[PDB]
RNA sequence: GGUGAAAUUCUUGGAUUUAUUGAAGACUAACUACUGCGAAAGCAUUUGCCAAGGACGUUUUCAUUAAUCAAGAACGAAAGUUAGGGGAUCGAAGAUGAUCAGAUACCGUCGUAGUCUUAACCAUAAACUAUGCCGACUAGGGAUCGGGUGGUGUUUUUUUAAUGACCCACUCGGCACCUUACGAGAAAUCAAAGUCUUUGGGUUCUGGGGGGAGUAUGGUCGCAAGGCUGAAACUUAAAGGAAUUG
RNA sequence: AUUAUUGCUCUUCAACGAGGAAUUCCUAGUAAGCGCAAGUCAUCAGCUUGCGUUGAUUACGUCCCUGCCCUUUGUACACACC
């Protein structure tokens, strides 16, 4: 299993009508210089640790 | 308790000469079978397919064009030209607002009593320096415009049937001769034959039909 | 009432009395 | 390389087909559609529905001998929306995901040089 | 009384033009108070280029889109497009975006 | 299939979907815009024929020949009428499926008349710029259509031109937009709705509180539907306009 | 004091095995759990107003439902959409 782990750089703003996912873009410490944008769940701040499964399928608006 | 799947009498689709590669593609028939076979019934079936496939090269990605069938011998049946029409959405991307358009078609016939009609169409070039955000003709001018397309179209044809027409089309001399032409009157742009419908092909003629068989 | 239906409504008024006043020739 | 097809999506409104057929046409290979992967009426023209009859149809494709193909979608045109659908490009995304391949397409939508007088009335269409 | 310097909408020494309907309800409307948006799209749409490179022959490929001239009725037109509606001077603007 | 949701419906009559070819009648997409032309209605595929028009250019010609108009007349959208064709489309009535308490509707289906054309009627539209016509004067701006004048201006190469498109300046006559407001107005707004109590350039038409009523009557016009002309009795203190605040 | 004001002791030993569609309250000594005093009161608290005791989980957000406020807009309403 190919899990990565990828640390926010920063905090975008809420996305989804209910306003619990964050947009944040990050960048993996496998391997610098890739950003790479995500939606979470839970509270975040700047320079958490997120596990992304999948490498290359990210994300920006909800509904 | 059917299945025709498992039943298809297959065939293999084979491109004319004038072109690049002579293979076409696969298709789906019928058994053979006594009175009304997959002999002389089908064949003439058309084919619809850009020629920046059956060419290769990319500057022709628009360009389609229409085959259709006639002889069938060994498991293969060639095709002769049929059709050349262009696409919806690279039309629909010309049409640009804030300009002239110019529309004109004429009837001919080639030497190989092939008729048919060929099309035209072209658009007011906002020349260079220029300040009037728009760039329109002045009708007279999209007059002679059309007249000399008219002349023009019918002195390119009457030349060596398909096989010349489409080799006057393929290079399209006829763009760059009518943009020749059309400089001394008014700007004018892209210009392109868009379009040729075949309507009265002639007999069979099965020898001068292997015209483009090696 | 709208002024077209008022104006169709006299119309057929006057087409009517046309008719009542025909009785009497 | 590998067979070309021609894959025909008219997915206009209310209902979303597909089918590939031979090149030139004349010879039509497995079609289904969405009303048929799911029954409400009012769901027949839903993007899911759409996706498995884009399965329903890969299947039968890769299945009896055309593993790749190009593909021409339409709206209803004529004298009505133009405008593509709901299942439109619902369909082409699981036919390209569905392992099967793609080799330039474009649009038969039946735009005239415009007339025969279209329904409704002057008036429109108000509810 | 009048609210519009240009009554219904743009005609200036016509006196008729020529009517047409409404690709929502098609309610026939003069062409010059129609309303009109120029249509265009990718035949594909938000994450389906990856599909299309991934999916199909070529180099980069070409990605043809498609034009469509969209015409609405005023109603319609209010309805949901273009419209909102503005301030006694925020209506005389006659810009776009 | 159809819509919000449904049904009416169509489906060994292989329906929806596909390919190939043919016919019929409408129609002229995109290009199509504060762009053109016509007295108005109105008028956008192509080519030919037919007669016409404005603006311009003009050291041509006549020399007051003109302005506006009761009567009178030409054309006049859409429907509608008569007689033929035509009859794809869409589609007043009518029949229907739903819908609601009812739903004679709105939505869906069937679809007559109609839509198209020829010969003749009809003469009305919010036929609108809700703004008579000719002439004068009164204020800045960049647009843009047509004509013209100007250039050791641009882009076109053949050897420099000649054409052609374009740039710029100017002036006619245009479709209009902008800012102003001297001035006007009850205001909204108006380069005329300005140069009106400091009240007069020429001329045509209409209006005189609301309702009764465009009714009745007569005349006249039309095949009809209807068109033009068009009162009164009685009734009533308001109707009405533009702006303001809720 | 019967139709049993309340309190006591024995005996009797129900439904309720976590509760449909829906729906109330709430962000820190708060929620919830726990009892007391006070009002009423001759007697009667499963109520109420206060009080302290033990003491979490989850947000720190958005406009999807709902409710409301604000603008532009229409108005023939002003006894003001009953
Ligand atoms: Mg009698
Ligand atoms: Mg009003
Ligand atoms: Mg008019
Ligand atoms: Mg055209
Ligand atoms: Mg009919
Ligand atoms: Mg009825
Ligand atoms: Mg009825
Ligand atoms: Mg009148
Ligand atoms: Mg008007
Ligand atoms: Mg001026
Ligand atoms: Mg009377
Ligand atoms: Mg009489
Ligand atoms: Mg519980
Ligand atoms: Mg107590
Ligand atoms: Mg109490
Ligand atoms: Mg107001
Ligand atoms: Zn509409």
């Amino acid at each position: 299993t190919p899990v990565t782990l990828a640390k926010v750089i920063k905090v975008l703003g809420r996305t989804g009508s209910r306003g619990g996912v964050t947009q944040v873009r990050v960048e993996f410490l496998e391997d610098t210089s890739r950003t790479i944008v995500r939606n979470v769940k839970g509270p975040v701040r700047e320079n958490d640790i997120l596990v992304l499964m999948e490498s290359e399928r990210e994300a920006r608006r909800l509904r | 308790v059917v299945d025709p799947f498992t039943r298809k009498e297959w065939f293999d689709i084979k491109a004319p000469s004038t072109f690049e590669n002579r293979n076409v593609g696969k298709t789906l028939v019928n058994k053979s079978t006594g009175l009304k076979s997959a002999s002389d019934a089908l064949k003439g079936r058309v084919v619809e397919v850009c020629l920046a496939d059956l060419q290769g090269s990319e500057d022709h990605s628009f360009r389609k064009i229409k085959l259709r069938v006639d002889e069938v011998q060994g498991k293969n049946l060639l095709t002769n030209f049929h059709g050349m029409d262009f696409t919806t959405d690279k039309l629909r991307s010309m049409v640009r607002k804030w300009q002239t358009l110019i529309e004109a078609n004429v009837t001919v016939k080639t030497s190989d009593d092939y008729v048919l009609r060929i099309f035209a169409i072209a658009f007011t070039r906002k020349q260079a320096n220029q300040v009037k955000r728009h760039s329109y003709a002045q009708s007279s001018h999209i007059r002679a415009i059309r007249k000399v397309i008219s002349e023009i179209l019918t002195k390119e044809v009457q030349g060596s049937t398909l096989a010349q027409l489409t080799s006057k089309l393929i290079p399209e001399v006829i763009n760059k001769e009518i943009e020749n032409a059309t400089k001394d009157i008014f700007p004018l742009q892209n210009i392109h034959v868009r379009k040729v419908k075949l309507l009265k092909q002639p007999k069979f003629d099965v020898g001068a039909l292997m015209a483009l068989h090696g | 009432m709208r002024a077209k239906w008022r104006k169709k409504r006299t119309r057929r008024l006057k087409r009517k009395r046309r008719k009542v006043r025909a009785r009497s020739k | 390389s590998q067979v070309f097809g021609v894959a025909r999506i008219y997915a206009s409104f209310n209902d979303t087909f597909v089918h590939v057929t031979d090149l030139s046409g004349k010879e039509t290979i497995a079609r289904v559609t969405g009303g048929m992967k799911v029954k409400a009426d009012r769901d027949e023209s839903s993007p899911y529905a759409a996706m498995l009859a884009a399965q329903d149809v890969a299947a039968k494709c890769k299945e009896v001998g055309i593993t790749a193909v190009h593909v021409k979608i339409r709206a209803t045109g004529g004298t009505r929306t133009k405008t593509p659908g709901p299942g439109g490009q619902a369909a082409l995304r699981a036919l390209a995901r569905s392992g099967l391949r793609i080799g330039r397409i474009e649009d038969v939508t039946p735009v005239p040089s415009d007339s025969t007088r279209k329904k409704g009335g002057r008036r429109g269409r108000r509810l | 009384p009048k609210k519009r310097a240009s009554n219904g909408r743009n005609k200036k020494g016509r006196g008729h033009v020529k009517p047409v309907r409404c690709v929502n309800c098609s309610k026939s409307i003069p062409k010059d108070k129609a309303i009109k948006r120029m249509a265009i799209r990718n035949i594909v749409e938000a994450a389906a280029v990856r599909d299309l490179s991934e999916a199909s022959v070529y180099p980069e490929y070409a990605l043809p889109k498609t034009y469509n001239k969209l015409h609405y009725c005023v109603s319609c037109a209010i309805h949901a497009r273009i419209v909102r509606v503005r301030s006694r001077e925020d209506r005389k603007n006659r810009a776009p975006p």
